[PDB]
């Protein structure tokens, strides 16, 4: 264990709270990001109809990237 | 409650002589030097040190 | 068996002893004080912080009189002022010219940020010592936390150690202690109910959310002068703020005996004072017959080089002749010299180099190699380094702290003086009866 000044990975090694819910994966299994409510997308980040945060460059790149395929739907980017 | 990043001062150089030490301290900003003896009497000191 | 040992209470230097009973091989005892906890019995007096002066909306009676009604709120000041004629944005609020009266109220509260910035005034009674130990006997290592009171049979599994009462009762805390954001101060705070304006504890309460807040902050209510509606007041400065300005330094920095003051609970950890009369109860399975242990037929100790220092600044080689292989304990039967190791490999004939530490300027300690005591004589020079980063392993006696050369010369001078005294005595007694027989 470790002090409340540190957040425990689900591995055994604990990183500080400033590194938790900061948009950066610094847990081996990512248990420091996929628990907090910071679901915001960046200024340049495209948003799927499914809510996933995908880079804007990935949109209509020719290959499906997002779970629902909205990134490559003909409606979302005309072809 | 949260966590703040605070400065770490320059590690002092210790000059050793008979029953005493000399601390050559470098501090660009006011820094706290606290000492105390580990016996029956503390003789604790406190000083805010600026400069070398 | 019971081994009456007196382990010095300093956290980190092992205490090496040797336990024997007739017919059994000696065993090596190593007691290490890993952690210490001095937890005193506390009693929460009250909680104080910066007060928030609450001035309610003024009450005005246009043509009439208002009365002061007693209230339970902290430092409730209440005054009635005649002839006011107050003004708001819109002009006169009353129709009488000089029969108006204003009711000025001002009580005190707890600032919203006091859930973090507040002080707890505690009275601490006598302290208790709880130590974590590292008894290593033979080959097994045990960990246990015991109370140093002399009566509790605190036992991990079977070692059944009893920590006898500490020789010198010590406590970094006086009777009254203030705890603020993890800092502990030794402050003679005012009692619950006797609060002075401008001093620490002018506002008091059992808890931050209690309804029994009491305060004496000297709220003086003044006659309104401006035409606009106003409650004028003057108040003493916050005693909490003044104390925060001139608190002094915490016990975390002014404590004696190198104690670490910590909160939740209030405790002083890793203190180095006094002695612990600890009694051990070794399981009989650890001990072994002398017949099976190796025996030493002849051993002689020769010491190469030694400086008396806080570290292990001594070396020692001894030649033995043992009839059987095995392991054997090594121990120094003196308080001024302590060996680094406790056991060593014994093989037929050979020599072993054991490092030790001494404080006397003469290594005149007696070493044991599974029995068969031997004496070492040396010439211990002062150390080269002035300041070291590790505590002294042995105490400073008086007989050992003076060298044998200095002993020889001091004894020579004193014995010479006594020699003149005794020759004077013998000559006067030899002359007395000679004079008596002369006549
Ligand atoms: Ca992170
Ligand atoms: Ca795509």
């Amino acid at each position: 264990k470790c002090e409340p000044s540190q957040f425990q990975c689900t591995n055994g090694r604990c990183i500080t709270l400033l590194w938790k819910c900061d948009g950066d994966e610094d847990c081996v299994d990512g248990s420091d990001e996929k628990n907090c409510v910071k679901k915001t997308c960046a200024e340049s980040d495209f948003v799927c109809n499914n809510g996933q945060c995908v880079p804007s460059r990935w949109k209509c790149d020719g290959d499906p990237d997002c779970e629902d395929g909205s990134d490559e739907s003909p409606e979302q980017c005309h072809m | 409650p949260t966590v703040c990043r605070v400065p770490l001062a320059h590690t002092p150089t210790v000059t050793k002589w008979f029953k005493g030490i000399t601390l050559h301290l470098t501090a660009t900003r006011p820094t706290l030097l606290t000492t105390r003896k580990l016996g029956l009497r503390a003789d604790a000191t406190a000083e805010w040190i600026t400069g070398t | 068996f019971e081994h009456a040992t007196t382990v010095p209470n300093v956290p980190g230097i092992p205490y090496k002893a040797l336990v024997e009973r007739a017919g059994y091989a000696p065993l090596n005892l190593e007691i290490t004080v890993v952690s210490s906890e001095l937890t005193p019995s506390t009693n929460k007096e009250y909680v104080t912080c910066k007060f928030h002066t609450v001035i309610p909306s003024p009450q005005v009676k246009c043509c009439g009189s208002l009365e002061c009604k007693a209230s339970s709120k902290a430092d409730y000041t209440c005054r009635v002022f005649g002839g006011v004629y107050p003004f708001m944005w819109g002009g006169a609020q009353c129709f009488c010219d000089s029969e108006n009266t204003q009711l000025s109220e001002a009580y005190v509260e707890f600032a919203p940020d006091c859930t973090i910035d507040h002080a707890v005034a505690l009275k601490v009674h006598t302290a208790a010592l709880k130590v974590g130990l590292r008894i290593v006997y033979g080959n097994t290592t045990a960990h246990l936390d015991t109370f140093v009171n002399g009566v509790t049979p605190g036992s991990s599994r079977d070692l059944k150690v009893i920590a006898g009462p500490i020789s010198a009762a010590f406590s970094p805390f006086d009777h009254k202690v203030v705890i603020r954001k993890g800092l502990v101060y030794n402050y003679d705070f005012p009692e619950y109910g006797a609060m002075k304006p401008g001093a620490f504890g002018d506002i008091q309460a059992s808890s931050l959310y209690a309804t029994d807040i009491v305060a004496r902050t000297d709220i003086r209510l003044l006659k309104p002068s401006v035409k606009n509606i106003h409650v004028p007041y003057t108040q003493a400065v916050s005693g909490y703020e003044m104390w925060k300005n001139n608190s002094g330094r915490p016990l975390q920095e002014t404590a004696p005996f190198g104690c670490k003051i910590e909160v939740e609970p209030l405790r002083a950890s890793n203190c180095a004072y006094g002695h612990i009369p600890i009694s051990i109860d070794i399981p009989d399975a650890a001990f072994v017959r002398s017949s099976e242990s190796p025996t030493i037929l002849e051993v002689s100790c020769t010491v190469a080089d030694c400086i008396y220092s806080a570290d292990f600044g001594g070396s020692l080689t001894l030649q033995y002749k043992a009839d059987r292989e095995g392991h054997c304990p090594v121990h120094s039967h003196s308080t001024t010299a302590v060996l680094k190791e406790a056991t060593t490999h014994v093989t037929a004939t050979g020599s072993i180099t054991l490092h030790f530490s001494t404080s006397s300027p003469q290594a005149n300690f007696i070493v044991s190699l599974c029995g068969k005591k031997t004496t070492c004589n040396a010439e211990c020079k002062p150390p080269a380094d002035h300041i070291i980063g590790e505590p002294h392993k042995v105490d400073q006696e008086f007989q050992a702290a003076v060298s044998k050369t200095s002993w020889n010369w001091l004894l020579a001078l004193f014995g010479g003086a006594s020699s003149l005294i005794v020759v004077g005595l013998i000559v006067l007694v030899c002359s007395s009866m000679l004079i008596n027989t002369r006549r």
